[PDB]
RNA sequence: CGCGGGGUGGAGCAGCCGGUAGCUCGUCGGGCUCAUAACCCGAAGGUCGUCGGUUCAAAUCCGGCCCCCGCAACCA
RNA sequence: CGCGGGGUGGAGCAGCCGGUAGCUCGUCGGGCUCAUAACCCGAAGGUCGUCGGUUCAAAUCCGGCCCCCGCAACCA
RNA sequence: CUUGAGUCUCGUAGAGGGGGGUAGAAUUCCAGGUGUAGCGGUGAAAUGCGUAGAGAUCUGGAGGAAUACCGGUGGCGAAGGCGGCCCCCUGGACGAAGACUGACGCUCAGGUGCGAAAGCGUGGGGAGCAAACAGGAUUAGAUACCCUGGUAGUCCACGCCGUAAACGAUGUCGACUUGGAGGUUGUGCCCUUGAGGCGUGGCUUCCGGAGCUAACGCGUUAAGUCGACCGCCUGGGGAGUACGGCCGCAAGGUUAAAACUCAAAUGAAUUGACGGGGGCCCGCACAAGCGGUGGAGCAUGUGGUUUAAUUCGAUAACGCGA
RNA sequence: UGAGCCUUGAUGUGUAGGAUAGGUGGGAGGCUUUGAAGUGUGGACGCCAGUCUGCAUGGAGCCGACCUUGAAAUACCACC
């Protein structure tokens, strides 16, 4: 995420931009992950877990939404 | 001893504790000041206000050498992060350039287990 | 309460000055429903502070209140295993309660003889800058000060 | 006996020119705290071992004495 | 017999100068606690084995005795 | 004889396997520079490391281990498993047409092999992580959880071990029975007039029909409808234990009882209740305030004790029946 | 990089105060064309009031007992 404040450019915005590109990389989220190891089984079953929740989010959802709430 | 224009600001910001270190261009640290060392302990140390305090202090102690150009290197996760470079720039240097430098290995060392909380 | 914000309800300003300000300060006074007497004592106090600082009866009241106001409490939020005091904008409504509270604290503490004496001695004192309430004031500052790091 | 350190607030470590008279833990009050400690604020405790003098500044520089240290030498 | 440790609050571990006379669990007291083993506050329990003396400080240093230890040596 | 089974031709995708190289990031340590009082850690602390100059920061070096992004209910493998890049050796799968062989097939007790992790042996290696261990906390205690360290081990070579919730808790092979939405990998045609259009094969994720099922659910990848072969079960405990055998360096594995004992034990779903599960909401429940009780004296009721008797009851009881 | 020394320079806020008074003795005017007061500032110290001093400019005056004070002028001076 390198960054060089442009000619005659705010300090906020700068700062801004720097944070945009901090989260795009997901430098953060990345050191937050390799803290503490995660056993490979564990790494598994969240991956395998997301995807489901995903899955179920996207299609019975879809399915009530069709049926009208009032 | 001698003035530099020109320098960087490594601002390490851990989960504990914010170490801000003024820097000459080539490596040569000039001071530095943390969160720790400005009088807070614990919770208070693990905040932004806090970073931006120790900022502040590591910015008074290079006056002397009469620093007006900076550019910043910002390490580790933490608070401060964004407030350590407000602080700084509310101090009155020209901030150049704003780099994100974590040492994030492509799959290198065995973190330490989890904790079970 | 959680269900429903309600109205303050009307306070009548006292028939001495017309004042609202002042009416609340004898209600706060005030023990055991006399309030009669809570509102003479008040009033003696105003007049001796008078006498002392010149200018009025009201405006020297209004300065005192003024030097003893917090412009910022603490509460306690404990969201950690141990307590965290945080710091909180304390709104104008509160704060000249808050600052009257503390001078009829600081009256009710002091070892002169009659209340109303007792009352223009700390009156006098918030207007100084020494005194019971003013120190409680700067501590509550302090405090606040100290627990800065939590917002 | 001779020679190098110096002698303090309940103990301890106090900024070459004599005008600064402390900081830690401690006890009490309060603030916050579930707690306790940590944390914040403030408060009582001196002689500067002593006797004197150079000088308005003196414990703060010197003359002697009492001790604590350290010295290294001695002993029919 | 001789020689090293010393002898206490219901048991135990108590700060080289004799002026400090305890801490843990225990019993009572009261609210915490959905319940206590609670956290926290306070309260009754001595002789310091004993007989004496150096001294205003003594159990606290010494002379003897009774025991608990430990000693290592002995035994026709 | 050619429909099953196999062989040949050309392609295809792949973390399939074995061997040997190499790359970059990051951690650790070493040497040195800059620099100055903290660092570290937690819920909060402390142990720990620091003025003998740590932490931070820059330069150079060493070494080990693992491969960010790509990366996907993606791929490959009989299962175990397999993930940077390159090369060498190598196994399987699938498709396209043809050509050939001509039932050569399916299953399999014994038998043989492969078989995560930990573990064992000998020899190397050792950065990080970390059983054991030590200290610091927490606690009534804390031989734990948390913190600071930390050795076997993890890594490599060659042997052994032979087990795991080794799971899809679902043996293998073949045939047949409505559909939809995808993913992946081929391939035929079509003006590819464009990322497309119409098919046809392989593997694969989810939903659901008939049917099946104790229900939950399964549902063309069956738990449906059938056939072939094998493995296995016969109430719970005792027990996958003892004895004996076989195997193993050992740890142990494997095979596998009995007495005695209970009238249950179990599975799925149901209604509640409960949760230091989750959402929404309320109440002087807290918060914000004011005044009390707990200390005092007395009144009064109760417990207790006392008494010849201190009447009996209440114990959301205790100025209560009274 | 430490550290002496012949020497010639600087350095010194009790409050009274012209304000950054170390002390003794000889003393009432020392310096000024081998260039005096005012101005520009380069480097030092610092109790932020100022003090010493380099080079430039300027060319005919600044500082004395003073009023105060336990002690009087850095008016010249030697001793340290």
């Amino acid at each position: 995420p390198v960054i060089k404040v442009r000619e005659n450019e705010p300090f906020d915005v700068a700062l801004r931009r720097f944070k945009r590109s901090c989260e795009k990389a997901g430098v953060l989220a990345e050191v937050r992950r390799r803290e503490f190891y995660e056993k490979p089984t564990t790494e598994r079953k969240r991956a395998k877990a997301s995807a489901v929740k995903r899955h179920a989010k996207k299609l019975a959802r879809e399915n009530a939404r069709r049926t009208r709430l009032y | 001893r001698k003035q530099v224009s020109d320098g960087v600001a490594h601002i390490h910001a851990s989960f504990n504790n914010t170490i801000v270190t003024i820097t000459d261009r080539q490596g040569n640290a000039l001071g530095w000041a943390t969160a720790g060392g400005s009088g807070f302990r614990g919770s208070r140390k693990s905040t932004p206000f806090a970073a931006q305090v120790a900022a502040e202090r590591c910015a008074d102690a290079v006056k002397e050498y009469g620093i007006k150009n900076l550019e910043v290197m910002v390490k580790g996760p933490g608070p401060g992060r964004e407030s350590t470079i407000r602080a700084l720039n509310a101090a009155g240097f020209r901030i150049t350039n704003i780099t994100d430098v974590t040492p994030i290995p492509h799959n290198g060392c065995r973190p330490p287990k989890k904790r079970r909380v | 309460p959680r269900r429903r914000v309600i109205g303050q309800r009307k306070i009548l300003p006292d028939p001495k000055f017309g004042s609202e300000l002042l009416a609340k300060f004898v209600n706060i006074l005030m023990v055991d429903g006399k309030k009669s007497t809570a509102e003479s004592i008040v009033y003696s106090a105003l007049e001796t502070l008078a006498q002392r600082s010149g200018k009025s009866e009201l405006e020297a009241f209004e300065v005192a209140l003024e030097n003893v106001r917090p412009t910022v409490e603490v509460k306690s939020r404990r969201v950690g295993g141990s307590t965290y005091q945080v710091p909180v904008e304390v709104r104008p409504v509160r704060r000249n309660a808050l600052a009257m509270r503390w001078i009829v604290e600081a009256a009710r503490k002091r070892g002169d003889k009659s209340m109303a004496l007792r009352l223009a001695n700390e009156l006098s004192d918030a207007a100084e800058n020494k005194g019971t309430a003013v120190k409680k004031r700067e501590d509550v500052h302090r405090m606040a000060e100290a627990n800065k790091a939590f917002a």
